[PDB]
């Protein structure tokens, strides 16, 4: 029926932070495992992630701050240990050539969050991306 | 608001001022009554500000 | 001195605003970027414009408006 579930996941780390993204949390496991053995990396990436921008939706979470947002991540990077894809996630460089290269790590410095930079770190990001692009 | 910043990406922000009353596209507008006006001993000192200065600045550059 | 720099700028403003009454055309000189979205649901009017700032007393900067980009996208 063509749910609108990456629709809802970027209004949803805005500012509808915890409830209204665990009841979609829920909502990507029904929605993956009716293919009963597919290439699972390659189609919960595609779900996660635009086509031309390539923004994913850790990256989305990370542009717009609140101060919930700790939380935001916590709940983001443990969804991606159960599919065991998140080396692959947490090293998603922007792939939209304006400024490629910039990963969600990137954001972390810039945004001068601290906190869940060193979160970021405790998954294993590569901390050297080079960033060309139209800067 | 009156100003709004569109990115940041570090310490080089970009400015926008609303533009809705300031500039010579209606009529009466503050441009006009800051440039036409006697009885102010003020005046060049007003122009300085950022809606004013960078737009005069721009119409005298294009044409 | 130090401060004709500001008087002779209004004596540049008497002629700018000047060429601007002799010229009723359509001006499709622009000077302006147009129907740029301020922030709405629906009100995306109000006319606008574009400058730039400096350095120091940085902050976590909440309200944007774009993913971070310095000219248009595409």
């Amino acid at each position: 029926k063509k749910k609108r579930l990456k629709k809802r996941i970027f209004a949803a780390v805005s500012e509808g932070c915890v409830e209204e993204l665990r009841e979609l949390l829920q909502d990507l496991q029904d929605l993956c495992r009716r293919r009963r053995g597919l290439d699972v990396p390659d189609f919960l990436m595609h779900k996660l992630t635009a086509s031309d921008t390539g923004k994913t939706c850790l990256m989305k979470a990370l542009l717009n701050i609140n101060p919930n947002t700790k939380e935001i991540v916590r709940i983001l990077l443990a969804f991606a240990e159960e599919n065991d894809i998140l080396d692959r996630f947490i090293n998603a460089e922007y792939t939209e050539e304006a400024y490629e290269g910039q990963t969600a790590l990137n954001i972390a410095i810039e945004r001068r969050q601290g906190d869940i930079t060193a979160v970021l770190i405790a998954a294993g990001a590569d901390v050297n991306a080079h960033a060309k692009g139209v800067f | 608001s009156r100003k709004f910043t569109d990115w940041a990406y570090g310490p080089v922000s970009s400015s926008l001022y609303d533009l809705t009353n300031v500039d010579t596209t209606t009529d009466n507008s503050v441009l006009e009554i800051i440039v036409y006006n006697t009885n102010i001993d003020n005046r060049h000192e007003m122009l300085t500000l950022e809606p004013l200065h960078t737009l005069l600045h721009t119409k005298w550059k294009k044409f | 001195s130090k401060e004709s720099e500001r008087i002779w700028r209004l004596q540049r403003a008497r002629t700018i605003l000047e060429f601007e009454k002799m010229l009723p055309e359509w001006l499709r000189s622009r000077f302006r970027m147009g129907e740029l979205c301020k922030v709405a649901d629906e009100d995306f009017r109000l006319c606008l414009r574009i400058n730039e700032v400096k350095w120091t007393e940085w902050k976590t900067h909440v309200s944007f408006l774009n993913e971070d980009p310095g000219p248009i996208r595409r």
